[PDB]
């Protein structure tokens, strides 16, 4: 993770405009409807079956919310990712046995959400700098498996 | 496999973003450069920089390949078997690769028509996008 | 694609495996359980230790599926589309663990079979179940 | 990386045996034969065309060499993967933009050519004990992009 420093600036700037409520959710649910395959590891969140019930699922918006708020915690520490997500790296490795792929597959779709609600704003510029962050992060969070 | 609704949201979507097809082919590219540097090891021969003529160009040829695929959604192999030799056969592209354009193109797409990019039609341009690229690299397997 | 060539080479081997099949089901997927973990998953109902009766009789169901495809490589989805719907309806398997399982049914060939295991054989039978893997995860797409 | 004791026994037991001067060339062969737009890396090579035109290749057989020997250096190192790898993971990705996915692909290939050789000897327990440390050497080898 480098993030130069117009890089930070880029990043920091755009999230503070995130409505961390929505965003999760929106994030959560789009991954369940585009790769099906994800939902098996939700079988407790109730139903599933269409992208109705998804997107109105309310398990889904408080995970969600959820998985944001991890998201925030990186990026105050952007330069101790590892760190910040050992514990968490246990648990989808260990405890969820989550393949990484995945890890990247919902940060692609965070981006995907986020220049949905940002149009213009989320230039070619500021699009790099997250992708690197959504790296840095799936690759904190693989970490217990290297 | 690209079921009645798929191509459907599809069409639609292709109808909708028309006359800006080879714009957004060219800022996909850009988005596509910046974000993953090891793409434009394929374009030595191009002056990569942002506004770039050259990147402006191939981008509307690209455009113009994905809107003649949306034409002919039930035959993609026959569409698009000459490009298919040239990705295979003469470029010799990373398979790889196509997931990185494909995601651009996604969120180049999210950027412009915000309105018309509901989780189900992200999931069957997802679909769409994938498509083209196993026809594009079909030659590998 | 799947050309003469690859069809010969398929049909050949599977004929020198014969009546050894069912065992090297059992072992890929002792292989695929010991060197990716993540893959036991599935499987919480069976009793994953090596010699397991569970695991042997899972792995003849295996290899006879992989037998009927060597019988009909013409129409891979045809004779597939009761196990594609298990797996990607039912099962929800993560499409990864396919590459996973069918690197340890190659060596597990190549551990039985050295002398028929040569590179052009060895790009066959990867091409057969990359084939296979692909029609297994087709609702996916 | 882990490897319990008993892996390191497995691993460095069987490796006595292997002729790096012939396991080298055979898995850069197959790499080339059965994943194509890899071959786009080595047009320096001369002929690649055809299966037996890369299994004849002393450049293939060459290089191979010398890819097998890092492998021992990396066997030698195995607590420190990391360091060991660090000037040809910039490299790799520095200078030769190769896709990380590669780097497995490699390793796999690899292991189906030892498995090739050993028979019997390259049980399930030998394997995943390889399985580890091929996926170490990789993700050593990626470290430039983390
Ligand atoms: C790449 C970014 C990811 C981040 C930042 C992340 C973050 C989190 C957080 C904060 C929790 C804690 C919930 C708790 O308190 O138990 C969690 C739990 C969990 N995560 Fe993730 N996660 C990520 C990716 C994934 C993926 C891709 C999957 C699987 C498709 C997944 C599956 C799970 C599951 C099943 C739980 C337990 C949920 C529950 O039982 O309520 N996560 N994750
Ligand atoms: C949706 C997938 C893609 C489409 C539809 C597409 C389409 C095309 C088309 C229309 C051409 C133009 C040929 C001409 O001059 O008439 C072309 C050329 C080319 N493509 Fe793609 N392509 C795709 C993916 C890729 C990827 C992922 C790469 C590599 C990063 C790539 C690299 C190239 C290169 C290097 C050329 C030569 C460009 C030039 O010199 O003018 N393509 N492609
Ligand atoms: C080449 C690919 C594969 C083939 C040919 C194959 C074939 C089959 C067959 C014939 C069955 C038996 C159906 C039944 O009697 O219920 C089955 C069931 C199943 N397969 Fe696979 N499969 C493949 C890959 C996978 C993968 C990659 C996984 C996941 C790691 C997997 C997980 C299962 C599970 C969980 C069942 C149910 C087993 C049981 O309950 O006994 N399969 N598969
Ligand atoms: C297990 C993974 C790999 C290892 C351990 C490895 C190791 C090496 C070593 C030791 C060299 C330097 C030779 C010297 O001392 O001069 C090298 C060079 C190189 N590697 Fe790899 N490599 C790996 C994977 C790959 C892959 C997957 C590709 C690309 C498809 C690749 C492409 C090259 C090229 C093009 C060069 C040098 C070009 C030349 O000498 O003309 N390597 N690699």
């Amino acid at each position: 993770v480098h993030l130069t420093a117009e890089e930070k600036s880029l990043v920091s700037g755009l999230w503070g405009k995130v409505n961390v409520d929505e965003v999760g959710g929106e994030a959560l649910g789009r991954l369940l409807i585009v790769y099906p395959w994800t939902q098996r590891f939700f079988d407790s969140f109730g139903d599933l079956s269409t992208p109705d019930a998804v997107m109105s699922n309310a398990k889904v918006k408080a995970h969600g919310k959820k998985v944001l708020n991890s998201f925030s915690d990186g990026l105050k520490n952007l330069d101790n990712l590892k760190g910040t997500f050992a514990k968490l790296s246990e648990l989808h490795c260990d405890k969820l046995h989550v393949d990484p792929e995945n890890f990247k597959l919902l940060g692609n779709v965070l981006v995907c959400v986020l220049a949905h609600h940002f149009g213009k704003e989320f230039t070619p510029q500021v699009q790099a700098a997250y992708q690197k962050v959504v790296a840095g992060v799936a690759n904190a969070l693989a970490h217990k498996y290297h | 496999v690209l079921s009645p609704a798929d191509k459907t949201n599809i069409k639609s979507t292709w109808d909708k973003i028309g006359g800006h097809a080879g714009d957004y082919g060219g800022e996909a590219l850009d988005r596509t450069f910046q974000s993953f540097p090891t793409t434009k090891t394929y374009f030595p021969h191009f002056d990569l920089s942002p506004g770039s003529a050259q990147v402006k160009a191939h981008g509307k040829k690209v455009a113009d390949a994905l809107t003649t695929a949306v034409a002919h959604l039930d035959d993609l192999p026959g569409a698009l078997s000459a490009l298919s030799d040239l990705h295979a056969y003469k470029l010799r592209v990373d398979p790889v690769n196509f997931k990185l354009l494909s995601h651009c193109l996604l969120v180049t797409l999210a950027c412009h028509h915000p309105t018309e990019f509901t989780p189900a039609v992200h999931a069957s341009l997802d679909k769409f996008f994938t498509a083209v690229s196993t026809v594009l690299t079909s030659k590998y397997r």
